[PDB]
């Protein structure tokens, strides 16, 4: 009954068995609360040391994720429902678009290796692999789509593959996994005095569901039945640092906007309906028909109501009153017949959809949402809004980035180029840099330079006695001593 | 409460636990009524057994 | 026309199954019942075909 993983994943499982075998020998012991900040959801289990076969593992992985897996699914759809609305989608677009760009005859996001290495051959090998990592994401064509989905859901996962007979060269295109069917946990099976203070590996378990039982749109499947336990080594993933007030109940970048997104939509509809309902003239015609049951009294009503009836409809394709003859009566001249000598038969009129706005709340709320969706609010030179925006974009890029770093460091180990130890003790820095808009970058720099130049021109009358030139260059032009020397050297050369 | 430092605990990981123990015995049949033990904190050894 | 099955299994059994084969058997029972429903339908469809 002690079943293993479908064998196709076994090579990844093996990598993890080794990873945990050594983590288990680590001295991160004598710890009260588990040494965990984010990602996979933790859970206290059966305290049985190594008893983690498929059945047992499923029981607790499932029990751990279950009370909230529904919520997780609802959030995915909630965020998507927002993404499907207008004046939401455009905020996401602005962010995704700037986070990942491609440009005219330029490079794309790329690995920057500028730190010490045993031999430079590694820089080429890493760069070559990196390029292939992008090929396995097809980032150059859909990188911005991966990002968009990631951003909206605040997570993305991919399934990695191997040969598996020659796993070292089995590295190939990744398959993006929709979180809808992905579960992730950290399980604890050791115990000591008053709780578990033992170094814990947690095993980073993933589970991939089966039938498309849950859904956002119809066309769903029958019961999933069992689910598949998957090693973390097999999954490329990234996620945000945004979590709700409990556990690892991770939330979307648009989570903040859910309230006002929906609120604005209600307000918008309230306005639309308000002005439509009651727009036409409204009234109830009354006929006094004494000593009759409705089955007969109705004839008296018919003699009036089907005589005075204005059989009129409006052609919304052509702005006309359908078959209206004559074109327009000068008076809606109506009559009512009073059988008794009493002023009782009448028409009961109603108010219409009057234009009384004062349509102000809609702006209050539009603006709140607009900002809830992630400013700059300048969209309908260099400012604080742009500067904080750029910082935000870098922060997003640095989380998204794992999507490259994971398969990169993996592939460079799996193909046996760098050891795990070497990678871990070397970086310390494996930053992947993005291409940024040169239009804006040039403008930013030019404005900065103008100010620097203008200041040099202020120092001028005093620089001969008060300010060294090195000082003017390092303080006003913000030049480095080496940069200063290099220009000075070039300047003498320029003479010829 | 005096919880459990005056007893063993040996917490279970399953219902139904078990324990085995060894005794040193003799008389050509380690398991018999009348079989005798070699070691016991309350009783002196059978001093003539390996002897006369 | 309606159809349905009940399991309504005990707590203690599940607690112990977990300690023996690692099974919660919520899933197993659920599976069996759902399976039994689908299989009974499989036959119902076939049988209606053969009958008609």
């Amino acid at each position: 009954m002690k079943f293993n993983v479908l064998s196709l994943f076994a090579p990844w499982a093996k990598m993890d068995e080794r990873n945990f075998k050594d983590q288990e020998k680590e001295d991160l012991v004598s710890i009260t609360a588990p040494k965990l900040d984010d990602g996979a959801r933790e859970f206290e289990v059966s305290s049985n040391e190594a008893a983690s076969p498929y059945n047992a593992a499923f029981q607790t992985i499932f029990g751990s994720y279950e009370p909230g897996m529904k919520t997780t699914r609802e959030l995915i759809d909630t965020y998507r429902n927002l993404m499907n609305n207008y004046e939401v989608d455009n905020a996401v677009s602005e962010i995704v678009s700037d986070a990942i760009v491609y440009e005219d005859d330029t490079e794309v996001v790329a690995l920057n290796l500028d730190k010490s290495k045993f031999s430079p051959k590694i820089k080429n090998m890493m760069l070559d692999e990196f390029s292939d990592v992008l090929n396995h994401l097809s980032f150059q064509r859909k990188g911005s789509d991966h990002f968009r989905r990631w951003y909206v859901d605040s997570r993305i996962f991919f399934h990695k593959i191997i040969d598996p007979k020659r796993p070292k060269e089995g590295i190939k295109e990744l398959r993006r996994l929709d979180p809808r069917q992905v579960q992730y946990v950290r399980e604890i099976i050791t115990e000591t005095e008053a709780g578990t203070k033992i170094v814990k590996g947690y095993k980073e378990y993933f589970i991939y569901d089966t039938a498309h039982e849950s859904y956002a749109c119809d066309g769903r499947m029958y019961e999933a039945g069992t689910k598949i336990k998957i090693p973390k080594a097999a999954v490329v993933y990234a996620h945000s640092g945004l979590v709700d007030c409990c556990g690892k109940n991770i939330i979307g970048y648009l989570h903040r906007a859910v309230k006002p997104a929906n609120q604005l939509k209600l307000l918008e509809d309230a306005v639309v309906i308000y002005r439509i309902t009651r727009a036409p003239d409204r009234r109830v015609w009354y006929v006094d028909t004494g000593n009759m049951p409705a089955r007969k009294a109705a004839e008296h009503m018919q003699h009036v109501m089907n005589t005075m009836k204005n059989r009129v409809v409006y052609d919304a394709s052509t702005g006309k009153i359908k078959n209206q003859q004559h074109n327009m009566s000068m008076t809606e001249d109506y009559w009512l017949q009073r059988r008794d000598g009493k002023a009782v038969t009448e028409v009961d009129t109603l108010p219409g959809a009057d234009n009384t706005g004062n349509m102000e709340d809609i702006r209050w709320f539009r603006q709140a949402l607009y900002m809830a969706l992630r400013v700059p609010l300048s969209r309908i030179s260099i400012t604080r809004d742009e500067l904080t925006f750029a910082k935000f974009i870098r922060e997003l890029q640095h989380k998204f980035e794992e999507v490259f770093l994971d398969p990169l460091k993996t592939n460079l180990l799996l193909k046996g180029i760098i050891t795990e130890d070497e990678w871990n003790d070397e970086i310390n820095n494996i930053k992947i840099e993005f291409h940024r808009d040169s239009y804006f970058a040039e403008l930013k720099e030019a404005e900065i330079l103008e100010r620097r130049i203008n200041m040099l021109t202020m120092a001028e009358p005093f620089i001969g006695k008060y300010i060294s030139h090195r000082t003017a260059m390092k303080d006003i032009l913000q030049m480095t001593d080496e940069e200063i020397e290099q220009e000075a050297k070039q300047i003498e050369e320029e003479s010829k | 409460l005096i919880a459990f430092d005056i007893c063993g605990v040996q917490p279970m990981n399953s219902p139904t636990g078990q324990v085995f123990a060894l005794r040193a015995v003799y008389g050509k049949d380690p398991v018999a009524a009348g079989a005798k033990e070699a070691f016991h904190p309350m009783y002196g050894p059978d001093a003539m057994f390996s002897g006369q | 026309k309606s159809r349905q099955l009940k399991a309504a299994y005990s707590i203690e059994l599940a607690q112990d199954l977990r300690a023996v084969h690692g099974m919660d058997a919520d899933a197993e029972l659920s599976g069996i019942l759902a399976t039994e429903i689908m299989l009974e339908i499989n036959r119902e469809v076939v049988d209606w075909i053969n009958y008609s």
